[PDB]
């Protein structure tokens, strides 16, 4: 009150300035919408990343769409322990994960054993049923499906699927994919998973990516109210 | 590098009216608080008024109350200020002072090159009873300056400036908040003082200290300058 | 000789069916009313962490469901002992502007949940569904306001007046010079109505041509979106029934016989304690029965 | 051979730790307990000061 | 695939003998000896300030050597510096990158730095001709996130990283003047000696090294953790250090006598440790949890003597003036205390 001198004031006014313009970039910064894109090196990440926007560390892209703002943010860079920083995108609104349909008869550089669908599938189930994303949204990029028609007559699917026992049509094989890849979340009531094929679709990736986050905040809004 | 410009003045009929600007550049304009000081043909400083950054909080001098208003135009880091009734006792020269308030800052760092102003036809009391100092070089010279209210506040800030005029230049800040050295000031000056008694010591006197110096306080809103202390070789 | 002037020529009854009827419905009402909105509230002010936009309006129809409840045991002494206020003068017209301004209050911020509820499903993407909690409170102070001015004029008017040894105090009278009471009985009902009807069917509308419906939470949303609109329909209409009835009966007949109006003065005042089950009703339908409390 | 360099130098760092001296647990207590009972007059948390000099008051 | 056998027998052995000369070295437990001293009674510290300004989780925080003003860095891309006796914001410094992870106060007070998943060490000049704050240095050497940085003086400055690896850098040339690379983990912590010629770092391979500062070289290893180490501060004195762990335990380590002297843990607390700091008589041991609340432990009883409970979210970091006059926390729920 009145027992401050007048450079105390003056600090006082510099603060609350100070205020005003944190808030005002708050609600700029809430305005908008953020995205984590995960999946393998060559499982389609480049291709999706070129789609939406029509050296090392953390790749930033933004796009708008439909008076939205969109920033995806890549983790491909990063070779340490993910456990260590993945709690640092707690709060996005959605994940985005790519998988290559054809994958399913290569093999890692590293193991050959150890195939690249089996890898993608374990990521996948390790992202899924974390303690920092038991309430985030998935949407699900199956990007090599061209390649997959090709492949899948001279390559059968049985090779990644021992127990597989369907024919060889080519929508028969992308729902057993896409049926065994949605069944690793055991939340099923706080998480939905969105799956698209793409291969060189022009704007139906973005509209899917927007209908998909529409969907999610209209649920989010709802827990607002309380009637959700 | 910083540079504040004034312009306008010249000569102006008695109850005229006449604004003048300040052009600002090299730094941050809108995030100082800005000050006009006034300079009278021969005798010392004397403060006009002040806008806070934003233009949240503006001041003005008992005698200027009224018919002077202050304002900024931050795009175009532009400072105004429009008198009206113009008298006899308004021709001085006027600077455009720049401040800045935080902990640990140094308020009325920078001074212009003001404008000549010609006109045809309670307070904090600072006293410095001695006008003139005659010195050689190489001698230690104390100059000292007293207030009728003591300067010494409750958190511990005792708020008294040190400014020095050199001939034909515009005043430059040495010691603000009794103790602390202004950045490009030699380490041979030396502020202490205690609530009421303040001195300012020079040591290893040089050429270039030849001037007028002036005490300021700032610990109420009409900021006042004591009479300055004239050191000649 | 039913007739009386209070201050224009107006019909006055004294029933019998009142006090057997009233006092018991109406003590339920006040206690089962009192109970949930003081649970409520005490929940709100300490068990809740952080506020929200929606939150603000569903406390502010908490508080005025439990001002509308906490002044009406005075009116069950005016009620068990037929139309006989002995309370005084003052404790008359400052509880009937207490009942008046609570009940639009009341309506008032359910029409603003189901404005919130329409704007957050219809219209995602907005900027009212992104406000901060000091825009909430201005809105809740103006409504607040609008209410109280809306209401204020009932604080002066000739309250206690003697008819046949006894004092009335009583705003609901069958008179016949259209006092604007009775215009904002109606206008309180008819736009309140309209804009929840229409928020309502929209979002069911939305949901549906998004298709989440087959997401058990979103139907269970549906199901407790219809219950606001039954029980407001349920609570509000019949009230507006029987006094559309009346003015009826005083343009064709007239305010010169009397005795006419005796089954419909029963049948309105009767029917006018569905307002105050209303207030009981409405704090377990908005605030308990939620995933989240 | 590419890790056989980075074993040998490992080698050769624990041949480093290996020569380091090591002094009694006791003296280290010791040590430790001195230290801390000459500045605990100087430590303005187990020892709170009046609300005269507490800057934070 | 033969001499590689032999080599790793001959550190098998090198190992052992270490084992042997450290149990030989250690006649007497530190407990045994303190239990004649007085035990510290109940710590009653009560919040004095609240700092409120970050829209996001606090991840970092650095008092100054003045122990009035301290920064604080926030996943909202923001680096705010505080007067804590009056709780006004002094700066506000908007980051390119806003996954900041660290930041640092440097001794003199006129450079500020921060850094994150972005790998880059941003120093930032806090006093300029001009009213703004702006960048003045950025290291781009680390291959991996930046965990920790400590500033040596206004030119160097000593970091630690994801790639495995610790750098001291020189400002004035933006280049890494030496490397260690002794640890085989994630680095996620370090602190810098009183008299700045030794650092210790903690990484996730469960594992502490004492470095040399001018040599570049790792002098002692010092183990005993189960889990990742994300938290390191040295005793004031200097001849010893403390851990925190995910494992939900602290440890003390003697530098002279190269192991482990107290453990403090208790079996109701089952979180890990975020952030550990000693008073200023290092009689009090501070140490941040999961479980929202930080615990005040006696650092010669390893008793608790104290609980610091106010926060709604995880306490990620903690400090202690260097007057030891306060302590403030800062947590996820984006708020900072200031406890006395
Ligand atoms: C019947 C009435 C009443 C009854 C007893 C005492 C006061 C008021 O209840 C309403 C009302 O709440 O709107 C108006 C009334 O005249």
């Amino acid at each position: 009150g009145c027992t401050l001198s007048a450079e105390d004031k003056a600090a006082v006014e510099r603060s609350k300035m100070i205020d005003r313009n944190l808030r005002e970039d708050g609600e700029k910064a809430a305005r908008e919408v953020k995205l984590l894109l995960l999946g393998a090196g060559e499982s389609g990440k480049n291709t999706i990343v070129k789609q939406m926007k029509i050296t090392t560390g953390i790749v930033e892209t933004h796009f708008t769409f439909k008076d939205l703002h969109f920033k995806m943010f890549d983790v491909g860079a990063q070779r340490s322990e993910r456990k260590k920083w993945i709690h640092c995108f707690e709060g996005v609104t959605a994940i985005i994960f790519c998988v290559a349909l054809s994958d399913y008869d290569l093999v890692l550089a590293e193991d050959e054993e150890m195939n690249r669908m089996h890898a993608s599938m374990k990521l996948f189930d390790s992202i899924c049923n974390n303690k920092w994303f038991t309430d985030t949204s998935i949407i699900l990029f199956l990007n090599k499906k061209d390649l997959f028609e090709e492949k899948i007559k001279k390559s059968p699917l049985t090779i990644c699927y021992p127990e597989y026992a369907g024919s060889n049509t080519y929508e028969e094989a992308a729902a057993y994919i896409q049926c065994q890849f949605e069944d690793l979340n055991k939340r099923k009531d706080t998480k939905e998973i969105y799956t698209h094929f793409t291969c060189s679709t022009d704007t139906k990736n973005v509209q899917f990516v927007f209908d998909a986050v529409t969907d999610v905040i209209i649920k989010n809004n709802l827990k607002d109210c309380g009637l959700f | 590098m910083v540079q504040l410009v004034e312009s306008g003045g010249g000569l102006v009929q008695p109850g005229g009216s006449r604004k003048l600007s300040c052009s600002a550049s090299g730094f941050a304009f809108s995030s100082f608080g800005m000050h006009w000081v006034r300079q009278a043909p021969e005798k010392g400083l004397e403060w006009v008024a002040y806008i806070s950054s934003g233009s949240g909080t503006i001041y003005y001098a008992d005698t200027v109350k009224g018919r002077f208003t202050i304002s900024r135009d931050d795009p175009k880091n532009t400072l105004f200020l429009q008198m009206t009734s113009l008298r006899s006792e308004d021709t001085a020269m006027y600077y455009c002072v720049r401040s800045i308030y935080y902990y640990g800052s140094s308020p009325f760092d920078f001074w212009g090159q003001g404008t000549t102003l010609t006109v045809s036809s309670s307070d904090i009391v600072m006293t410095q009873a001695t006008s003139s100092v005659p010195v050689t070089p190489g001698e230690s010279v104390s100059i000292s300056c007293r207030s009728s209210k003591s300067l010494l506040h409750s958190n511990g800030n005792t708020y008294l400036y040190w400014f020095l005029q050199r001939p034909g230049q515009s005043p430059q800040l040495l010691i603000y908040r009794m103790s602390n050295l202004a950045s490009g000031v030699p380490d041979r000056f030396s502020g202490s003082g205690s609530g009421t008694a303040f001195t300012l010591t020079i040591s290893r006197l040089e050429a270039e200290d030849v001037g007028v110096y002036y005490c300021m306080q700032h610990l109420e809103y009409p900021l006042t300058f004591g009479a300055g202390t004239k050191l000649e070789l | 000789h039913f007739l009386e002037i209070d201050k224009k020529n107006c019909c006055v009854f004294r029933d019998d069916f009142i006090v057997k009827v009233l006092p018991p419905v109406l003590g339920l009402e006040f206690i089962f009313g009192l109970l949930g909105n003081g649970l409520a509230l005490w929940i709100f002010c300490f068990h809740l962490k952080s506020w929200k936009s929606s939150r603000i309006f569903l406390f502010n129809l908490a508080v005025a469901d439990f001002l509308l409840i906490i002044c009406l045991p005075f009116l069950m002494d005016n009620y068990v002992r037929r139309w006989d206020w002995k309370f005084g003068d003052i404790p008359c017209r400052l509880m009937l502007f207490m009942l008046a301004m609570n009940r639009q209050g009341s309506i008032i911020f359910l029409t603003v949940v189901a404005v919130d509820r329409y704007f957050r499903v219809v219209h995602p993407h907005h900027a009212l569904n992104k406000i901060s909690n000091r825009t909430a409170a201005i809105i809740s102070c103006l409504l607040w306001g609008i209410t109280i001015g809306l209401t204020v004029h009932l604080l002066k008017k000739k309250m206690p007046i003697q008819n046949g040894g006894a004092n009335l105090c009583s705003s609901f009278s069958i008179c016949h010079t259209f006092q604007w009471h009775e215009a904002m009985f109606l206008l309180e009902f008819f736009l309140p109505l309209g804009i929840i009807l229409f928020c309502s069917a929209r979002i069911i509308w939305s949901l549906r041509q998004r298709q989440m419906d087959r997401h058990a939470k979103i139907k269970r949303a549906i199901t407790f979106i219809m219950v606001v609109a039954i029980v407001f329909v349920i609570c509000f209409l019949p009230s507006v029934v029987v006094r559309i009835r009346i003015f009826w009966l005083l343009h064709t007949s007239g305010t010169q016989n009397c005795e006419v109006y005796r089954s419909v003065d029963l049948a309105f005042f009767i029917t006018l304690s569905f307002t105050y089950m209303n207030s009981m009703l409405d704090p377990v339908v908005y605030y308990f029965s939620s995933p989240s409390f | 051979t590419a890790s056989i360099a980075q074993a040998r130098k490992l080698v050769e760092q624990l041949k480093m730790e290996a020569n380091i001296d090591r002094i009694k647990v006791s003296k280290a207590a010791a040590d430790l307990m001195a230290y801390c009972e000459a500045h605990a007059k100087e430590d303005p948390l187990l020892t709170p000061v009046p609300a005269s000099e507490n800057p934070f008051r | 695939q033969s001499e590689l056998d032999q080599l790793r027998q001959e550190a098998e052995q090198l190992k052992n003998q270490i084992r042997d000369a450290r149990k030989a070295c250690a006649d007497a437990t530190l407990s045994q000896i303190t239990n004649n001293i007085d035990p510290v009674g109940r710590i009653q510290m009560r919040t004095r300030r609240t700092l409120r300004g970050h829209l996001a989780k606090i991840y970092a925080m650095h008092w100054g050597t003045d122990s009035r003003l301290l920064v604080s860095a926030s996943q909202d891309g923001k680096l705010i510096i505080w007067d804590s006796y009056t709780t006004n914001k002094v700066h506000a410094i908007p980051l390119r990158s806003s996954w900041v992870m660290t930041c640092a106060y440097a001794p003199s007070g006129n450079y500020v730095a921060c850094g994150g998943l972005d790998n880059i060490c941003s120093i930032y000049n806090l006093k300029t001709r001009e009213g703004n704050v702006r960048v003045s240095r950025e290291l781009a050497g680390h291959t991996g996130y930046l965990s920790c940085c400590r500033f040596l003086d206004d030119n160097q400055i000593v970091t630690s990283s994801g790639d495995t690896t610790c750098a001291l850098w020189d400002i004035e040339t933006g280049q890494q003047t030496t490397t260690f690379t002794g640890h085989t983990g994630d680095v996620m912590s370090l602190s810098l000696a009183p008299d700045t010629r030794l650092f210790v770092s903690g990484a996730c391979d469960a594992s502490a090294k004492l470095w040399d500062v001018r040599e570049g070289m790792c002098r002692q290893t010092f183990t005993g953790h189960e889990s990742d180490i994300n938290a390191i501060c040295f005793f004031p004195n200097g001849n010893a250090f403390a851990t925190g762990s995910d494992d939900a335990t602290c440890r003390l380590f003697d530098l002279r006598a190269d192991q482990e002297l107290m453990t403090y843990s208790h079996d109701n607390i089952i979180c890990g440790i975020t952030s550990v700091s000693f008073s200023k008589s290092g009689r009090l041991l501070l140490a941040g949890y999961d479980d929202f609340n930080c615990n005040v432990w006696d650092a010669l009883k390893a008793d608790r003597a104290g609980v610091l409970a106010g926060h709604d979210n995880r306490v990620s970091c903690l400090g202690v003036t260097d007057d030891g006059m306060a302590v403030a926390t800062g947590s996820w729920d984006s708020f900072l205390k200031i406890w006395n």
